[PDB]
RNA sequence: GUAGUAGCAAAUAUUCAAACGAGAACUUUGAAGGCCGAAGUGGAGAAGGGUUCCAUGUGAACAGCAGUUGAACAUGGGUC
């Protein structure tokens, strides 16, 4: 919405952050079977939506 | 083994008929390739922008009617293409058309 | 052998539309080394892109 | 069981649309939503007579 | 691997295998049957043929709708079309399975064609919109690819 | 143009995030929460529905402080130290 | 390496019955 | 099964050559032929979208053909 306040520059921060892939050091681990981010969101699919 | 050169008129006039207008000046084009193809033997045929720039300069719908051209047969090297030879069309002008025919022309 | 960011750039640099700012594709990779304003102001001064002047709509008719 | 054998809320579409009369959940978006709902014959159903 | 109809002479045939590969798979049975017995000189130059439009390949059990053509009195049929995309990875598999008849030592050129079976693989799931807001489904069908290649002695 | 031609106008944004519960749920042209009730001083829950009441009672979150009173418990409260 | 994407829920919705009503016999 | 079937038909349009590349009807450049025609297919914002912006890299997905491309994926930047 290109100005705005605030709240929302820290809700949108969290979301930057969750939005990245899998290091691929964790997915050699013991004790795993994770194999991606299922939680991975796009931007043209999947709003968040606040 | 050829490196021939000789020189023609091709009457567009009539090698595009019907064709739709906006359709038109593409098909003089691909029938050049198809001149040139079969008047060599050779498949490949590279023709000049200045024989593009002549034929489309009256538009797409509107071709001019003959176009004495020149056929030159060349040979392609360096990691080269399966054929030997190939074809170089470029464009001689003349004012008006007649009396003229295929002449071999070094 | 991708142009289109020496294409956009020369556009803020001449202060000009892109539709033009155009000459030399046979010194391909001499343009294609430069990636910045600084180097592409080189090469505006010395004749590899030129300003390609305005199309011609006479008021004489 | 006792409770939660359906936990879920759902009534039925009926007539218009081909599909039957068991109790359909309501919503969309997750792919439950508009399958079958309580009773015996479906996925997520209670039992028959949940035992006590 | 396995493969269907493992061979009688093992030592004296190469194979080749394919599995996952996006092409039809309606298209890729048909021209295997073509294929199936021709001598690999002459596998070679039939599917170049078939890129170039000059020789078909009958449809002979997929044949819903194919149109007539010329090139099917070849074949005592009447429906033929021209796949590109059937002949490229056709193609592809007997340079493969020359490859490995160069490394065992054959000789290359008394090869036929013994075995080549196609078959389907799991469908991969797109989505396209039809009218008033129903998703029908849009899916591939890739097909596995073996092939038997047998010196004719 | 009674749905989709009449979706594009869909600008405004009534329900937002509220600070107790936060939620996307507070009605900027009224001022309250239709979660959690955010003028009023009481947290709304009801018994019409169960799962409502076990989406946002304790347990759920961390009980970061409520946790460690459990642990107290089994001892009693001490306020001593320890022995060396 | 990357998790297959898309295979998102459907979300089917009501669609026009019984089509061109028309007129009942009577 | 239907089935390699319907279908990929709204708004005038492509062409020739050249480079990189396993690989070019679409990517890039260059020339021609064009249309939006100043109530714009242009230049900038409010709302909303939230990294989409920029750069580089790959070509299994995805882009309803293809791709050597991208508002894709991967990495790194930028909002005084
Ligand atoms: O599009 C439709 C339309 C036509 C037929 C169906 N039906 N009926 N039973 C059906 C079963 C399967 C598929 N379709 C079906 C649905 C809609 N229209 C329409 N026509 C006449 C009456 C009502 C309507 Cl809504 C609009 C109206 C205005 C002009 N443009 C077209
Ligand atoms: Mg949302
Ligand atoms: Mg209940
Ligand atoms: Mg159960
Ligand atoms: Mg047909
Ligand atoms: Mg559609
Ligand atoms: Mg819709
Ligand atoms: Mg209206
Ligand atoms: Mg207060
Ligand atoms: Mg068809
Ligand atoms: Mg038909
Ligand atoms: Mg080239
Ligand atoms: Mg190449
Ligand atoms: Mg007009
Ligand atoms: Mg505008
Ligand atoms: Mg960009
Ligand atoms: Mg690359
Ligand atoms: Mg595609
Ligand atoms: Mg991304
Ligand atoms: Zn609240």
């Amino acid at each position: 919405s290109s100005h705005k306040t605030f709240r929302i520059k820290r809700f949108l921060a969290k979301k930057q952050k969750q939005n990245r892939p899998i290091p691929q050091w964790i997915r050699m681990k013991t004790g795993n079977k994770i194999r991606y981010n299922s939680k991975r969101r796009h931007w043209r699919r999947t709003k968040l939506g606040l | 083994n050829e490196v021939v050169t000789r020189e023609y008129t091709i009457n567009i006039h009539k090698r595009i008929h019907g064709v739709g207008f906006k359709k038109r000046a593409p098909r003089a084009l691909k029938e050049i390739r198809k001149f040139a193809m079969k008047e060599m033997g050779t498949p490949d045929v590279r023709i000049d922008t200045r024989l593009n720039k002549a034929v489309w300069a009256k538009g797409i719908r509107n071709v001019p009617y003959r176009i004495r051209v020149r056929l030159s047969r060349k040979r392609n090297e360096d990691e080269d293409s399966p054929n030997k030879l190939y074809t170089l069309v470029t464009y001689v002008p003349v004012t008006t058309f007649k009396n003229l025919q295929t002449v071999n022309v070094d | 052998s991708m142009l289109r960011l020496q294409k956009r750039l020369a556009s803020s640099v001449l202060r000009c539309g892109k539709k033009k700012v155009w000459l030399d594709p046979n010194e391909t990779n001499e343009i294609a080394n430069a990636n910045s304003r600084q180097q592409i102001r080189k090469l505006i001064k010395d004749g590899l892109i030129i300003r390609k002047p305005v199309t011609v709509h006479s008021r004489a008719r | 069981s006792e409770l939660a054998g359906h936990q879920t809320s759902a009534e039925s579409w009926g007539t218009g649309r081909a599909v039957a009369r068991i109790p359909r959940v309501r919503g969309g978006g997750t792919h439950r939503s508009g399958q079958g709902a309580f009773g015996n014959m479906c996925r997520g159903g209670r039992m028959f007579a949940p035992t006590k | 691997v396995r493969y269907s109809l493992d061979p009688e002479n093992p030592t004296k045939s190469c194979k080749s295998r394919g599995s996952n590969l996006r092409v039809h798979f309606k298209n890729t049975r048909e021209t295997a049957q073509a294929i199936k017995g021709m001598h690999i000189r002459k596998a070679t130059k039939y599917l170049k043929d078939v890129t170039l439009q000059k020789q078909c390949v009958p449809f002979r059990r997929y044949n819903g709708g194919v149109g007539r053509c010329a090139q099917a009195k070849q074949w005592g049929w009447t429906q033929g079309r021209w796949p590109k995309k059937s002949a490229e990875f056709l193609l592809h598999m007997l340079k493969n399975a020359e490859s490995n008849a160069e490394l065992k030592g054959l000789d290359v050129d008394s090869l036929v064609i013994e075995h080549i079976q196609v078959n389907k693989a799991p469908k991969m799931r797109r989505r396209t919109y039809r009218a008033h807001g129903r998703i029908n489904p849009y899916m591939s069908s890739p097909c596995h690819i073996e092939m038997i290649l047998t010196e004719k002695e | 143009t009674k749905g989709t031609s009449s979706f594009g106008k869909r600008r405004n944004k009534t329900h937002t995030l509220c600070r107790r519960c936060g939620s996307k749920a507070y009605h900027l042209q009224k001022s309250t929460c239709g979660k959690c009730g955010y003028p009023a001083k009481r947290k709304r829950k009801y018994n019409w529905s169960a799962k409502a009441k076990r989406r946002n009672t304790t347990g759920t979150g961390r009980m970061r402080h409520l946790k460690i009173v459990y642990r107290r418990f089994r001892h009693g409260f001490r306020e001593g130290t320890t022995p060396k | 390496s990357w998790w297959p994407l898309p295979l998102l829920l459907l979300l089917l919705l009501l669609l026009g019955p019984a089509g061109a009503r028309a007129q009942e016999d009577e």
